[PDB]
RNA sequence: AUGUAUUAAGGAGAGUAUAACUUAAUUUAUGUUUAUGAUAGAGGUUAUCAACAUAUGAACUCUUAGAGAAAUUACUUAAUAAACGAAGUGAAUUGAAAUAUCUUAUUAACUUCAGGAAAAGAAAUCAAACGAGAUUCUAUGAUUAGUGUGAACGAAAAUAGAGCAGCCUAUUAAAAUAAGUAAAAUGGCUUUAAAGCUGUUUGAAUAUUGUGGGGAACCUUCCUCAAAGGCUAAAUAUAAUACAUGAGUUACAGAGAAAAGUACCGUGAGGGAAAGCUUUGAAAUAGUAGUUUU
RNA sequence: UCUUACUAUAGUCAGGACUAUAAAGGUCCGAACGGGUUAUCGUUGCAAAGAUAUCCGAAGAACUAUGGUAAGCGAGUGAA
RNA sequence: GACAUGAGUAACAAAAAAGAGUUUAAGGUACCUAAAAGGUAUCUUAGAGUCUCGCCUAAAGCUUAUGGCUACGUCAAGUAACGGCCUCUAAGUUUAUAAUCUGAAGAUUAUGACGAUGAGAAAACUUUGGUACCAACAUUUAAAAGUGAAAAUUGUGCAGGAAGGAUAAACCGUACCUAGAAUCUGAAACAAGUAAGCUAGUAGAGAAUACGAAGGCGUGAAUGAGAUAACAAUCAUAAAGGAACUCGGCAAACUAACUACCGUAACUUAGGGAUAAGGAGAGCUCAUUAGUCUCGAACGAGUAAAAAGGAAGAAGCAUGGAAUAUUGUUGUACGACUGUUUAAUUAAAACAAAGCACUUUGCAAAAAGACGAUAAGUCUAAGUAUUGAGUGUGAUUUCUGCCCGAUGCCGGCUGGUUAACGAAUUUUC
RNA sequence: CUUGGCCGUUAAAUGCGGUCUUGCAUGAAUGAUGUAACGAUACAACAGCUGUCUCUAUGAUUGACUCAGUGAAAUUGGAAUAACUGUGCAGAUACAGUUUACCUCUAGUUAGACGAGAAGACCCUAUGCAGCUUUACUGUUACUAAUUAUUGAAUACGAUU
C-alpha cells in the first residue's frame, strides 16, 4: 500500500477482528456464549408530551418585535437569586 | 534493487508495529510522539 | 505436560541462540518421573514405557495403599506385575519386628536388597549395582539415570559391633560412578538396585539425516568451514587449518586435555579422580 | 451504516480525512404507508423547475467540459 | 535581526450560519461615552448601521481511569508537550601536516529529578604587611602567569557595567555550631606539584589567653578565615504573545512554509515540496511577412 | 509486513507403480505445488530479474498460511 | 525554470480474432422548407444491444478473502442458510503487583492482565487417562448401490504426537474489483505475483492430454486499415549425405505412454542393477459364452447390457489412428546416497549428512558450554558419563604406519625466579 | 620439464582408457584405497538420429514498410559535417596541397566520427579509508596468581637455620 494505508483505519476496511462503536451507549452485558442481554436500565426513553391543544409554534410574527429584557441597577439582572427567591414570595409562598 | 516487500501486508500488522499504543506505552516511543509532535506533525502514528 | 516454546530451539529468556544445532523437532510431552521416592509401601509395576525425553525407560508404579501413579526410571529387566518398594522414609514395622532389634545389615539386605528397591546407600551392602544414586541425604537421584548406566558401592564408613556385625560411625560412603569416579556421597543418599534400562541404547544407528532433524538436531557446520570472520578456523584459500590449535567458536581449546571445570570450584567429595585418556587411541 | 469517501480538508488542497459515516434505519411498520408519487416535470413550476433545470444544464456541462481536460483532451 | 513589555503546559479528531466555532457551534445582562465621540430617521436575516469597560450561558471525542489496533469500548464531575536547569554517564570526526600522551571536550548525546525559571550564594574567600568584603551575568585583565616534547590549552587578583540584601526571630518555620569528619597512604579525576572530588585501607584537634583550615612542593613565623548544619529576592536561560526600530527581504528573495510540516516519498524512524497580485513582457524557441542571396 | 533461523496455531500434496505391511520407504514414474539445469529471446525489456521451451524435487531434512521472537560498540540469523 | 535537437522517429506485436446489421441521448454540418419548427442523411462524443466467428475453461468462469485514492440507500438474536464483538487459552507481550538484581535507563522470577493463526451449549425451530486420546497414516461405519465430506470405530509405525474455559434479542461487518481486459502488490491501465470453495459433459488410472455447456472475453482509439521487400523473432517441411558443424552433438531431431505380455547382462553392500537392454500387442466388423444382467415362457432369445474372446475377417500409404510422457549403451574422475548454497552472472567437486574419533562435563545448591553496560538469572534440562557441549573426519569393504624434539595443552618439586607485602637500610628541606 | 615411455581407441589423438616409473611439488580421519547404488556434476567413446554442417531453398504468423490516430528516450560547444598523401599533443570532415562532387529526401547497412553509456576495467599516487591476519607497535578483557578488608582460633609437620 502507498496512501490509502495512511487513511485512519476503520471497520469497513478490515475484518480480523477489529470492532469499533459509534458510541450508541451501553445497553446491558456480554454473555459467555456469545449473546447479549439488554439491561433494560440503561436503555433510554424519551418524554414526549401530548402536544394536543398547545398553540404555541416555533415561531413569532415579526410585527412583535424583538426587544430585550431591562434590569436597571442590576448587574446580575435576569440571575440574580433575589430577584427569584422575591419574586416567589409574590406569587407563590407555598411551594 | 528494490524489492516488493509490501506484498500480502496486512493492515494488523501496522498497527501493532506502527500503532498509537505501541509508542505511548514505551520510553522510545514517546520520543517519536514529541519529536514529531515539535515538527508539528498530523500522522503522530500508522 | 508439553515441551513447547523457543527453548526447544536452543533459546534463552532473550531470544538469541544459547544452545546451538537444536530446533525443529517432533512434537513431545515432559514426563514427571519422581525422582526421590518418599511414599513408602508396596509399588506394583503397571508398564513399561518409552520416555521420548530421555534414554531409559520409565515404569508406572501404582501405590497399593492409595492407589496413585507415579513414574521410576525403569530398572533392567523389570517387568509389569513387578512389585517395588522405598525404604527411604523408615523401615515398616512388621521388618523390624521380625528381627526384634534395631538393624542387622545381613537380614536388611535379604528383604529390602531387590531390583528396583530404593534403599539409603548405607542399607544396601558393598558390591552391589545402583543406577539412581542421589547426593544430598534429602535430595533427589542423580547420577546413573541414564540408559545401562549404574554405579558399585566401594566402601562404607562403619565399624565392627564385637559380633561381627558392621554399624555405620561416619556420615558418607564412597560409590564409584559410570565416570569411574569414586566419590563420597551422603549415608542417607538414596539409591535404586539394579541397572537402568535400555543397555543396548548407545548402540543404536540414525541411519540417515532426517532421523536426527525429528529428534531435535540441527546440522553442525564446521569451523574450517567459515570464513576468518565466523571463526578462528576459517580462512585460507582450499582446505586448511591455519596453523590454528582447536578451539571453539569463543576460543575454548577444544581437545589437548584443557578442563572446563572451574579451578577455584574443587570437589571436596572425591576420593579418587577420573582416569584421564590424555588423547590416547581406545581400539 | 453508509461510510463516506475519503477527501481532502479544502478540495483540492489539505490535509486527507474522511466525514462522519451516515446511518440508515428500516423499521417494519404494522401499518403500511405507502408516499405519494413525484410530481411529473410539467406540474413543478411551484418550485421554478424551469429555471431550475436550466442551471442544472450549465453545471452538468461544465463538469463534463472539465471531465474532458482531465482527460488531456479539448473539444474541437 | 535586535530591543522592550507581559505571560509560564501543548496538540489532534469529528462537527457547525464558510469573517462569526463546539450538537446552545452568531448566549444573556450592566455601566459609561456617543461627532465637541472614539482612536431626533431606515434597518431582527433586506439582520448583526457601536465602540470601550465589567460580568455571564454553552463549550463535544482523543492524548488523559482500566483495557485496546489513539479519537473505540467501558466508565466517570479520572486530566500538564517541547526548549531552558542541575547531577550522573560520556564519545568520534578533527588538529598535531602520520600517530599513542594531548587536542577535539567537563563538548554532542543519553538517563534521572525539578521549577517558571533553575542552579549558586552572605567566606574554614581572596590579598600581602596596604587592604578588599555573598552569589549570578557581560567586558577588560589575557594569543598573560602557567602547563605541555609539540600542536595547542589556559587562570585568578583587580577594574568597568547590569543588579544590589541580608540573615538564624532565616518572613515560614532549619543548628543545642557539627568525627569515621579533617587528613594520610594507595588507585583515579581535576590541575601547575597546591586547593578541590573520590574507591580502598587507616585516622585528628577545641578558639587571638593562638585551637583548626588556607596563603600553589615543603617547614616555620605572621596574616587571614572559622569545614564536617542551614534560609534568601533581583540582574541570567528558554519558549509563547504583543509592540517598537530597519542604507532588512519583496516571491528561486524572506522561513522549509504569503493556504506547510500540508501535498508527496519511505514498512518505519524519517525526508519534504511547488504555489502571490489586475501591472511590465527580455532572451532562447516556433510559424509567417518584407528586402535580399541561393 | 522482504529475507534467514526458531516458535505457536493450522493447512496442502491428481493418479499410478514397486517393496515386508491395509497402514513401517529422506522408495519409483508423473500433475498441482515448489525449484531454476540448459538454450534462445529480451537488454532505454511486458518485467530495475520477465517470456518460451527443456530440465529437477514432488510423504518429506517437504511445501504454504496467519501471528510471535531474535539485528546494528560487542554482531542478529546462517546445511557457511 | 522554460524551450530546442534526436522526431512527428521508436512505440501502442501475451501468437484469442474479428465480420456484418440495429439503436439511445446530446451536439456539429448538408438538404428539404423559409411560419418558426420538424423531417431525411451524415459526422463527433458517451453508451446499449442482435446474428456470425473465434479464445479461456481444475480459467481469462462463479462465490468469497488479504488488500483498496474504485463507489457510498451495503438492511441479520441464533440454526438450517454468519462472521466479528463476548467467554477460554497457545506462541508471546506487559511504564500492572510483589520480591530480587542493577552506573541511571533497566533486567529477572512469580502472579495477574492482555494476546488467534485454535477452542466455545442448544435449533425447522432453539435460548476418568487405552475405562484413554483426537497428531500423522490405514481401515470401518448414516443400509438399494456408488462417490465426496463430517464425526466416530479399530489398528499400525516411531519421530511417541497443545492449552484453558467449560456446556425477546444491542453494537460492528455485508457495496463493488479478484487480475486476458478499467480497482489488490510490483513507482503504472505493467506478458510478473497473491488465499479459500466451487469449477457442465465426452474420454480416461487421473486435477494427465484433446474438445468445450454455461459464463466471460476478443483492452479507455492504450489504435485502426493496407502491403506481405531485405532482415529479425517464433515456427513448418525437405533431395542425397548423416556431426563432414563446433571449444563442445550448443540447438534440433530420433526415441517416448499404456498391458496384470515375453525377455533381460557385467557387477553387487544380496536390497539392487531393472521400467536394464531387446521384442510383442493395440482401432473397426465378426464366430464363440460358464456365470452375472435383461426379456419371454428348466429352457429359449438378447450386447438398444457390462465383460470375455480367437492363427476369424474388411478397408486404407498408415489402425500407440489426432493431442499428451525427449534416445539407448560404455569407460573414468569427483562426491557414498536423499538434501543445502551466493534472492537477481558461479547448483558444483563446495556446505550438510548417517557413521567414525578425540577433548570436555560428578550436577552439594553454578554440570560444562552460551547469553547477561552485569549481575540476579535464563537456555541447556524438569537432562545426569549410553547426558550435554566443543573439534575434526565424512556410509560401508580393506586400512589408518613412524616421530613428543619445536608449538599448544595436561600433571608435577615445601625447587629456581618471584610483583604486592616485608627483616635489615638510607636521604632532602 | 612434457604432447613422459609403452599399449588400446581415430584414415590422422596435446584428448580418453589401461599400464610402468625419478613423485620439480602423492600419502594415510586438512584421512589413504577398491566396488555396488546414486548425479540437470565434469571428461571421453559407440549406435541411432537429425538443416549442426556440405548448402541452402520454399512456406506461415508477428514486426520491419505505407496511410490515418496518439506520441517517447539516451544524446547534442557551435557547424556550410567529401577523397587521398603529408603535417601535427605523434591515427584529421575542419590545417597544407591536389583531386572529386548539381540541390533535397526514403529504405537498408554499421567502416569512421579515438561513436554513446557506465568514473565500467587495469596500473600508479595519497604521511586517504575499510575489513581481515599475526611471534607488528601500543592497549583493554575473559582467565590465572598473591594479598589488605569483610575475618576469629587450635594443633601437627616441614623448611630456612
Ligand atoms: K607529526
Ligand atoms: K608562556
Ligand atoms: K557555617
Ligand atoms: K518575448
Ligand atoms: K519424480
Ligand atoms: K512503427
Ligand atoms: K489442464
Ligand atoms: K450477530
Ligand atoms: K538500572
Ligand atoms: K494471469
Ligand atoms: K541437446
Ligand atoms: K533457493
Ligand atoms: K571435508
Ligand atoms: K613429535
Ligand atoms: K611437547
Ligand atoms: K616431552
Ligand atoms: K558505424
Ligand atoms: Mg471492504
Ligand atoms: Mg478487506
Ligand atoms: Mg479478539
Ligand atoms: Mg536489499
Ligand atoms: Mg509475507
Ligand atoms: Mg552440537
Ligand atoms: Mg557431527
Ligand atoms: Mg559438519
Ligand atoms: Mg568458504
Ligand atoms: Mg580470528
Ligand atoms: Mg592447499
Ligand atoms: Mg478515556
Ligand atoms: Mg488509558
Ligand atoms: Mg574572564
Ligand atoms: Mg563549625
Ligand atoms: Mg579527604
Ligand atoms: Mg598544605
Ligand atoms: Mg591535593
Ligand atoms: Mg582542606
Ligand atoms: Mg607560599
Ligand atoms: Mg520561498
Ligand atoms: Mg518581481
Ligand atoms: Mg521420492
Ligand atoms: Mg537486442
Ligand atoms: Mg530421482
Ligand atoms: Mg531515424
Ligand atoms: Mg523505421
Ligand atoms: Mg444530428
Ligand atoms: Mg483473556
Ligand atoms: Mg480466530
Ligand atoms: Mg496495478
Ligand atoms: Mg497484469
Ligand atoms: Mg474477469
Ligand atoms: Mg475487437
Ligand atoms: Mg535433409
Ligand atoms: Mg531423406
Ligand atoms: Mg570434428
Ligand atoms: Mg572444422
Ligand atoms: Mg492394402
Ligand atoms: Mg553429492
Ligand atoms: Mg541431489
Ligand atoms: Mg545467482
Ligand atoms: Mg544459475
Ligand atoms: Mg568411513
Ligand atoms: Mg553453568
Ligand atoms: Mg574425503
Ligand atoms: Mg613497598
Ligand atoms: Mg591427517
Ligand atoms: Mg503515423
Ligand atoms: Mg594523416
Ligand atoms: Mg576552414
Ligand atoms: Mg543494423
Ligand atoms: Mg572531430
Amino acid at each position: 500500500g502507498l496512501k490509502y494505508r495512511k487513511l485512519r483505519l476503520t471497520t469497513k476496511d478490515v475484518n480480523k477482528g477489529f470492532y469499533k462503536g459509534n458510541r450508541t451507549g451501553s445497553m446491558g452485558t456480554h454473555t459467555s456464549y456469545g449473546t447479549y442481554k439488554i439491561d433494560y436500565t440503561k436503555v433510554r426513553t424519551y418524554v414526549c408530551p401530548d402536544l394536543t391543544g398547545f398553540k404555541l409554534t416555533p415561531f413569532v410574527s415579526k410585527t412583535i418585535r424583538p426587544v430585550h429584557d431591562q434590569f436597571p441597577g442590576d448587574k446580575l439582572g435576569p440571575k440574580n437569586p433575589a430577584t427569584y427567591l422575591a419574586r416567589w414570595k409574590s406569587e407563590n409562598g407555598l411551594d | 534493487g528494490p524489492r516488493p516487500t509490501m506484498s500480502g501486508a496486512t493492515r494488523l500488522v501496522q498497527k501493532r508495529r506502527h500503532g498509537f499504543l505501541s509508542r505511548v506505552k514505551t520510553k522510545n516511543g514517546q520520543k517519536t510522539l514529541k519529536r514529531r509532535l515539535a515538527k508539528g506533525r498530523l500522522r503522530l502514528s500508522a | 505436560f508439553p515441551k513447547k516454546g523457543q527453548s526447544k530451539g536452543g533459546r534463552n529468556h532473550s531470544g538469541r541462540v544459547t544452545v546451538r544445532h537444536r530446533g525443529g523437532g517432533h512434537k513431545r510431552r515432559i514426563r514427571m518421573v519422581d525422582f526421590e521416592r518418599w511414599i513408602p509401601g508396596p509399588h506394583t509395576v503397571l508398564r513399561i514405557e518409552y520416555d521420548p525425553g530421555r534414554s531409559a525407560h520409565i515404569a508406572l508404579v501404582k501405590e497399593e495403599a492409595t492407589g496413585r501413579k507415579s513414574y521410576i526410571v525403569a530398572a533392567d529387566g523389570m517387568r509389569a506385575g513387578d512389585v517395588v518398594q522405598s525404604y527411604r522414609s523408615g523401615l515398616p514395622q512388621d521388618l523390624l519386628d521380625s528381627m526384634g532389634g534395631v538393624v542387622d545389615p545381613g537380614i536388611l539386605a535379604a528383604r529390602t536388597c531387590w531390583r528396583g528397591n530404593c534403599l539409603p546407600v548405607s542399607m544396601i551392602p558393598v558390591g552391589t549395582q545402583i543406577y539412581c544414586v542421589g547426593s544430598r541425604p534429602d535430595g533427589k537421584a542423580v547420577f546413573c539415570r541414564s540408559a545401562g548406566t549404574y554405579a558399585t558401592i566401594i566402601s562404607k564408613e562403619e565399624e565392627t559391633r564385637e559380633d561381627g556385625t558392621k554399624v555405620m560411625t561416619g556420615k558418607f560412603v564412597n560409590v564409584r560412578l559410570q565416570s569411574g569416579e569414586i566419590r563420597r556421597v551422603s549415608k542417607d543418599a538414596c539409591a535404586t538396585v539394579g541397572i537402568a534400562s535400555n543397555i543396548m541404547h548407545h548402540y543404536r544407528q540414525l541411519g540417515k539425516a532426517g532421523r536426527s532433524r525429528w529428534l531435535n538436531i540441527r546440522p553442525t557446520v564446521r569451523g574450517l568451514a567459515m570464513n576468518a570472520n565466523d571463526h578462528p578456523h576459517g580462512g585460507g584459500r582450499g582446505k586448511s587449518k591455519g596453523n590454528r590449535h582447536p578451539v571453539s567458536p569463543w576460543g575454548t581449546p577444544a581437545k589437548g586435555g584443557y578442563k572446563t571445570r572451574r579451578k577455584s570450584n574443587v570437589n571436596k567429595w572425591v576420593v579418587t579422580p577420573r582416569v584421564r585418556n590424555m588423547g590416547v587411541r581406545r581400539n | 451504516v453508509n461510510q463516506r469517501m475519503h477527501e481532502q480538508r479544502h478540495g483540492d488542497v489539505g490535509n486527507w480525512r474522511r466525514p462522519k459515516s451516515q446511518k440508515m434505519m428500516i423499521a417494519e411498520l404494522a401499518k403500511p404507508f405507502v408516499w405519494p408519487k413525484p410530481p411529473a416535470e410539467d406540474a413543478r413550476e411551484a418550485f421554478d423547475y424551469a429555471m431550475w433545470k436550466k442551471q442544472k444544464t450549465a453545471q452538468e456541462q461544465d463538469t463534463k467540459f472539465q471531465g474532458i481536460r482531465a482527460q488531456g483532451e479539448v473539444v474541437p
